[PDB]
């Protein structure tokens, strides 16, 4: 029973902190390029669970639905963090601070290019819209969230955060009419962003079984997505 | 781990 | 260049007739079910083409434009329409008005029966939301059109319906923040549309190879996708 | 046929 005002503070305090990993010395190929990404996910994904457990109500749903939740929207949290993350920047893939990726680079692994231009595509249009940070930090909840004690519990939540997005907008001023069409179109960004996790899921599939790079630990457990399946 | 994580 | 309340009522006229199948005089078989399924599609996707071209702006678009949008929301489309006509029958999916088939039906076919569980779930959803008749005319040509002057007039259809969709929330009355929320909680659903659509795109794929139902003329043309692979 | 019912 928290004010929308209230939980998207509580969203910027659970923001994870900027992930630290640099480009390899050596120029990238198709296996080190793979290996710096596998890196830095795997550590962001520590990062989003600490997140997802900060949001109110989370860690009150089922254990078994915090995991179905964190396994079906990860990949598309990360890319949505990664757009943010790279707004200002066109061009180019902020995927870590010191880790800035041309849209060329893409070349070096075979397929990631495609998905690449999806993502800065996505992104150019965060940037035309300007995505606030406030409202970023809901969205990426959102994704989450939208992804029976505990469906009920699921559902007040993803309300919640609903309702937040919609106060940060009309904070803005704007007409009522202006305000429903910027929630529509972020909304509508967001199955773009779906899409490009799904080829992204796909891709990285493939690498790991064409053995071009390694997936262990908790980035294989989440990509194998057991618990999910069933 | 996931799962450690989650209940930690 | 025409208003919101215009575009409503030409998405009304353009609304495609029903389609009649009925249920074969022979119970159901994996086989006959998956026939009468493809049989059903096909004139489907012949009057969804001519709806797609009656939406203002639609045939303007460059013709590779038409194609992949077609291509690679039909099923999705599909999926709506079943959702709607199966909105006020719990339990049941409507097909076609003589064709009505019960959840527990979904046991004939291997590996159905979860998408339709998939579909009855957002349909249940549609329906504690109240979903309006012009509401859903508006979702539909969102559906479409969400999946340089070819991109330009997209965007611009886009915003059109988008617009018409507020325009409709906006004559229940209730309050702007009411309006937020429910626009929210429809465009939220859609990804779920679009994910039984993908389940459902993946298991008719199956169901071809495992030679299981013969897909010809059109049905296979949309579900091959050629001109969207590229 | 896609591609002829859209030209038609
Ligand atoms: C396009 C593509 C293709 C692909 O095969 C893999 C990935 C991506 C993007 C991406 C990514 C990583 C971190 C981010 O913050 C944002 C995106 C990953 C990736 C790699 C290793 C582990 C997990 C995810
Ligand atoms: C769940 C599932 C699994 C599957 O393998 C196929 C289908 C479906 C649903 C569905 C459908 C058909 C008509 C509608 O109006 C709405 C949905 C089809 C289907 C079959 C043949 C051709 C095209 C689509």
């Amino acid at each position: 029973a928290l004010s929308p005002e209230q939980l998207v503070l509580t969203l910027l305090e659970a923001e994870p902190p900027h992930v630290l990993i640099s480009r390899p010395s050596a120029p990238f190929t198709e296996a080190s390029m793979m290996m710096s990404l596998t890196k830095l996910a795997d550590k962001e994904l520590v990062h989003m669970i600490s997140w997802a457990k900060k949001i109110p109500g989370f860690v009150e749903l089922s254990l078994f639905d915090q995991v179905r939740l964190l396994e079906s929207c990860w990949m598309e949290v990360l890319m949505m963090g990664l757009m943010w993350r790279s707004i200002d920047h066109p061009g180019k893939l902020i995927f870590a601070p010191d880790l800035v990726l041309d849209r060329d680079e893409g070349k070096c692994v075979e397929g990631i290019l495609e998905i690449f231009d999806m993502l800065l595509a996505t992104t150019s249009r965060f940037r035309e819209l300007k995505l606030q940070h406030k409202e970023y930090l809901c969205v990426k909840a959102m994704i989450l969230l939208n992804s029976a004690d505990s469906s009920r519990k699921l559902a007040h939540l993803l309300n919640a955060v609903t309702d937040a997005l919609v106060w940060v907008i009309a904070k803005s001023g704007i007409s009522s009419q202006q305000q429903s069409m910027r929630l529509a179109n972020l909304l509508m960004l967001l199955s773009h962003v779906r899409h490009a996790s799904n080829k992204g899921m796909e891709h990285l599939l493939n690498m790991k079984c064409k053995n071009v790079v390694p997936v262990y630990d908790l980035l294989l457990e989440m990509l194998n997505a057991h618990v999910l399946r069933g | 781990s996931l799962i450690d994580l989650l209940a930690d």
